[PDB]
RNA sequence: GUAACCGCUGAAAGCAUCUAAGCGGGAACCCCUCCCCUAAAAGAGGCGGUCAGGCGCCGGGGCCUUCCCCUAGAAGAG
RNA sequence: UUUGCUACAUCGAUGUCGGCUCUUCCCACCCUGGAGGUGCAGCUGCCUCCAAGGGUAGGGCUGCCCGCCCGUUAAAGGGGAGCGUGAGCUGGGUUUAGACCGUCGCGAGACAGGUCGGACUCUAAGGGUAGGGAGUGCGGACCGCUUGAGGGGAAGGAACCCC
RNA sequence: CAGCCUGGGGCCUCGUGAACGCCCUGAGCCGGUGCACAGUCCGGCAUCUCCCUACACCGAGAGAAGACCCCGUGGAGCUUCA
RNA sequence: AAGUCCCGGCUAAGUGCCAACGAAAAGGCGUCUCCAGCCUUAGACAGCGGGAAGGUGGGCCCAGCAGCAGCCAUCCUCUAAG
């Protein structure tokens, strides 16, 4: 949307089946990645994402008005190493997303932990709910 | 023996050619890129770009290999057809040389044709075997 | 049917010198001069007269006799040439953004088309000459085919805005010809 | 039932077979590219690898004017030493063979380290005088000129070897006699790197890579290994057909020779050309090499090849942008390499 | 038509009187042709230009 | 260089007409450029250098194993 | 490329479903490239012609094949090679011997109906292929440098974003 | 979506020392012919000789007078309303 | 092994170079040939300029279709002209 223009790859984090904390106020508390939103592939190989990346999650743990929902999302923390074009190593404690509306606007009001820059840069409406960003 | 290539159809001069070869002789063909094969210019070049392959070429002359594109290669697998096909057939193929103009040491020599392969047999629309060596790779 | 015997004339006017020699024919006149090569006539005689040109076949069926006539109108054109010129008219027509047009020695570019940035190049003939007044283009010469191709180039390298969309008239167009210069 | 998955390697690379030797040179030059008499190619040695922090002068660059951390080889580069001038010519046949070689080293550049390749010319047998005029009576039938150079390895003490290896490059530049004249000055000398290249510029490598013996399929051509049972199952590390047919049972898969194979690389950008060592030694020495103490080249990126291993480098052939001077370097790596 | 014909009936210089088009090869043709020149088929249809007015 | 096709000049067939003669354009297609193997190519290529000296003999030049090794390596090879 | 019809070949045996692994081909074109028509304003559609250089993926259900469905994708085309490939694997299906049920039979027993359990042998004369060494020829014994007939290649393909 | 490491083999050398395939040694391949899928026939295109390791696609590969199916005025065991 | 044999014609696609053996309906004035019928120096066909038409654009139905929207007739200022 506004940075993938750069160099927006980084390690193979995360696949289908994959959970993921859901750091956000919407209701979800855990989510299964069930889609990687523009990956096209080949024989044999599971598609995979990382940070700023648009994701299709499934529900597992939340509010009774969320469980067992499909939803989109992105990517906003990893614990897989990846590094920055000035060189530096980045690492976080867990794998989180953000579910989003339609639009691309967050569905929830607020963002729980740290985000990394490059999910603020290329989408810009999270990056105004978010408090703190790495 | 030495044959004068020029202005002549490939298939017709190619048949007295071997004739001559059978005979013990050995058969110079000077001018080799001069010779002539009637049709128009497409007819031609899918008559010789159905048995393409691959691409590269990379030497002076001497294989003969699967696909001839050199006009000295053109004409010596044409006269290749014509001669039979047990152990002979493979010593009178040696005794036959191509050339592009005439070299240095035929340049003094009395070279012979044959009056019924001219190009004057043929209504018209022909071409030059060196156009079809442009075409198929060779840079002649 | 097989017409035995057919025959026609060409005169030649003043100021004009014809010369044929091994089936090639060139035209010397006040506007400039024409070479033209009539070797794939068979079956035909080309006859140098001292004053008219004269072209004669017998036996000819539909396609030896179509092919005498072709000739006695290319002949005709090459006459015509260097006695008047050829004149060829180019209309440059626009809708929203307007086209601008300029010649490069032997190029013709069209630039500013309906809003793109590419550049149109269109080749030109030996022996042409290509003008812009405005709204207009102007393509000049002897030698008949020079001048048609030349200004069908141009013809040809605006027609792109006929892809993809439902034409709107923008382009450069063929008009008319042969004023007496 | 028959998905599609694209075939296991490259078609066009076989024979995997075994470099016939170290020092290979190109088949192809580059064109004239308009400029002036030159020499299109050098010769070096790669040493080892690090990292320098430039700031980028691409200026279609996502990060113009920013400081980005960048991988780099070290190529140590002496000068080279010129042998002896080589004239090609269209020869009866029409071929594209040797008119003649042009050598000069008696009156400077007698050298037994060159012996220790070729028995090289007796004093008897120094009649080069006649060998001049040939070139210059057939010239304006000329049509390429390229001159014998060798390497100095005894400048190179890391490189435990004092024989060297001859190969010979390109002149490109004015017409055929300016070329002849800028050959004769370059023969019994010393050429330096800075008379070649430049700052900036993109290279060309070809080289030998590095040799890894009999290997199987699964590293020659990156086959998949049979899934879950199968890993226990009679054998895993193989491909399960061999073709269909009796038609010369075809080009599939096989085990066979790994590395060690005549490669090229494109488009490959040198940052630096330095004299002085002390900038680009790391503590403790280059790992398994040694230490740099001749001009050496800082090349952005990876080369083809182990440590001490003989690299040709040629002008761009097809080269991606045109480079300006000056890849500023703010920071070099000479850390220790080891832990 | 983008490609005009240079002394003609030609149209866009003001007219639209346009080409013919074959029905069963589908290619161009002249306003007063008899069949195509392609296949020679005599099954041939005017171009489309516009409805001028309403009824 | 062409495919489908688009155009010019032009008659057969006074006109018209991209085609019949005669020309110009035109694709991830084909050939060259580029990369890899190439003088067992039978037309089996080219170029620089060594094979001292004395009277078959004396004397001598070269290459390999052995010796110390690794860039290479299943043995060979390099 | 289905299913039938025939009974020419194999009955002192050509291992009989599906899957995996790996290779190649056809074109009757799903996407990528070119051109045109339209009841083509633009965006998106529909249709016709050339074209096989590249691509055509991940899962839930069933032994499957077909098929239905989930989230994507430029598109997730369709076929052949003894229904390619068991001296490469597997062993879910199927067609032995054991056993249960329903229907049928006086019975022993049968089904083309369901269900549980049930073995996968071999050290490669020859060819082919992948690589690595010597010899003879060119051409008396050696050291070094080359050319570029010929041969192979997909060495690149595609999508998203900026203006 | 594979990578690295270890024991025993394999690889090179000394000693002991078999078996199955075998009309023939004459077996490169593509299109055909022909009881209808040829190493040997026809037409082409190829092909210098020997040795080592590795692979098992082809030799309708090796191994067993097909258990399936039908026939024979062949059997054997079981059954009963023969 | 024996004809680059002779005469009259056709085909431009490499069609074809096939006794038994591999192509239909349909389309082509592409070109080659034989039959019909109808116009031609009392100026044919095509083309070109003009007359290129008038009461009337008659009309029924209609604000109006002023051939050609729902049925249709049919009269001369005329002669080198409608």
């Amino acid at each position: 949307m506004n940075v993938l223009g750069s160099r927006k790859g980084f390690t193979p984090a995360l696949q289908h089946n994959s959970s993921v904390v859901v750091a956000d106020n919407s209701g979800a508390k855990e989510a299964v990645i069930i889609g990687i939103y523009g990956y096209r592939g080949v024989l044999r190989r599971v598609p995979f994402a990382n940070i700023a990346d648009l994701v299709m999650v499934s529900v597992r743990k939340g509010s009774p008005d969320v469980r067992k929902q499909k939803f989109k999302a992105v990517i906003v923390r990893q614990r897989m190493p990846f590094r920055r074009p000035d060189g530096t190593w980045i690492s976080f404690e867990d794998n989180a997303v953000v579910i989003i509306n339609p639009d691309g606007t967050p569905k929830g009001t607020e963002v729980r932990g740290p985000i990394a820059r490059e999910a603020a840069e290329r989408w810009p409406k999270i990056a105004s709910v978010a408090t703190m960003v790495i | 023996v030495i044959v004068d290539a020029t202005n002549q159809i490939l298939g017709r001069m190619s048949t007295h050619i071997a004739k001559l070869l059978k005979s013990g002789k050995k058969v110079y063909v000077v001018n080799a890129e001069k010779a002539i094969i009637s049709g128009p210019r497409s007819r031609v070049l899918e008559g010789y770009s159905l048995l393409f392959t691959v691409k590269t070429m990379q030497n002076p002359y001497r294989q003969g290999i699967r696909r001839p594109r050199n006009p000295i290669n053109i004409v010596k697998r044409t006269v290749r057809g014509m001669l039979p096909k047990n152990k002979l057939g493979k010593q009178i193929y040696r005794n036959l040389k191509a050339y592009i103009g005439i070299p240095k040491e035929l340049e003094g020599k009395s070279m012979i044709r044959f009056d019924d392969a001219d190009v004057s047999r043929l209504k018209g629309k022909y071409i030059t075997v060196a156009e079809l060596s442009r075409l198929l790779g060779g840079l002649k | 049917l097989k017409a035995a015997y057919i025959r026609e004339e060409i005169q030649i006017p003043d100021k004009v010198k014809v010369s044929l020699e091994n089936n090639v024919l060139k035209v010397k006149g006040p506007k400039g001069e024409v070479i033209k090569d009539f070797s794939y006539a068979k079956g035909i005689r080309i006859q140098l007269n001292e004053g008219k040109i004269i072209l004669e076949t017998t036996f000819a069926d539909r396609r030896k006799k179509a092919l005498l006539y072709s000739i006695i109108a290319h002949i005709k054109n090459m006459i015509t040439g260097t006695i008047n010129g050829y004149r060829y008219y180019l209309k440059v027509i626009s809708t929203h953004f307007p086209i601008s047009v300029k010649v490069s020695g032997d190029e013709v570019q069209v630039s500013n088309l309906i809003g793109e940035k590419n550049i149109r190049r269109a080749k030109i003939l030996p022996g042409v000459k290509v003008t812009v007044k405005g709204e207009d283009i102007v393509v000049e010469g002897s030698d008949i085919y020079n001048v048609a191709q030349t200004a069908a180039n141009i013809e040809s390298s605006t027609k792109i805005v006929g892809y993809d969309r439902r034409i709107f008239s923008d382009g450069i167009y063929i008009y008319k010809k042969e004023v007496i210069g | 039932r028959k998905l599609s998955s694209p075939r296991r390697g490259s078609a066009g690379l076989r024979p995997r077979k075994r470099a016939d030797e170290i020092l290979p040179t190109p088949k192809n030059w580059p064109l004239v590219n308009l400029k002036e008499p030159k020499l299109l190619g050098f010769i070096g040695y790669k040493a080892g690898m690090t990292h320098v922090y430039m700031i980028d002068d691409k200026p279609t660059s996502p990060n113009y004017g920013k400081e980005v951390y960048t991988p780099v080889t070290i190529v140590e580069s002496p000068p080279i030493l010129g042998l002896a001038l080589r004239a090609y010519h269209i020869d009866s046949k029409g071929e594209l063979s040797v008119l003649v070689d042009y050598w000069a080293n008696f009156e400077e550049g007698s050298l037994k380290y060159l012996k220790r390749k070729i028995t090289s010319l007796k004093v008897d047998s120094s009649k080069m005088k006649e060998k001049l005029d040939l070139i210059q009576k057939n010239l304006n039938n000329i049509t390429y000129m390229r001159l014998l150079v060798s390497t100095q390895p005894w400048l190179v003490p890391s490189l435990g070897k004092k024989r060297p290896e001859i190969v010979e490059i390109q002149i490109g530049g004015g017409s055929i006699q300016d070329q002849l004249n800028y050959g004769l000055s370059l023969l019994g000398k010393q050429i330096p790197v800075r008379d070649v290249f430049r700052e900036g510029q993109l290279t060309d490598i070809i080289g030998v890579t590095k040799g890894k013996g009999f290997q199987g399929v699964i590293k020659r051509y990156s086959v998949v290994e049979f899934p879950r049972w199968h890993k226990h199952r009679k054998g895993s590390r193989k491909i399960g057909a061999r073709g269909p047919s009796i038609s010369t049972p075809s080009y599939v898969p096989q085990p066979g020779q790994l590395g060690f194979h005549r490669r090229t690389e494109y488009n490959k950008r040198i940052i630096k050309i330095g004299d002085n060592v002390n900038e680009i030694n790391p503590a403790g020495g280059i790992v398994n090499y040694g230490l740099v103490k001749n001009t050496y080249l800082v090349i952005e990126g990876s080369v083809l090849g182990s440590r001490k291993r003989p690299l040709f480098l040629r002008y761009p052939i097809r080269p991606s942008w045109s480079p300006e001077s000056a890849p500023k370097i703010t920071y070099v790596n000479l850390a220790s390499q080891q832990g | 038509m983008p490609l005009t014909d240079p002394v003609k009936l030609q149209i866009v210089q003001q007219r639209v009187f346009l080409k013919k088009i074959c029905r069963d090869c589908g290619a161009l043709n002249s306003i007063r042709a008899t069949k195509c020149r392609r296949c020679h088929s005599s099954n041939l249809r005017a171009k489309k230009k516009e409805l001028p007015a309403k009824k």
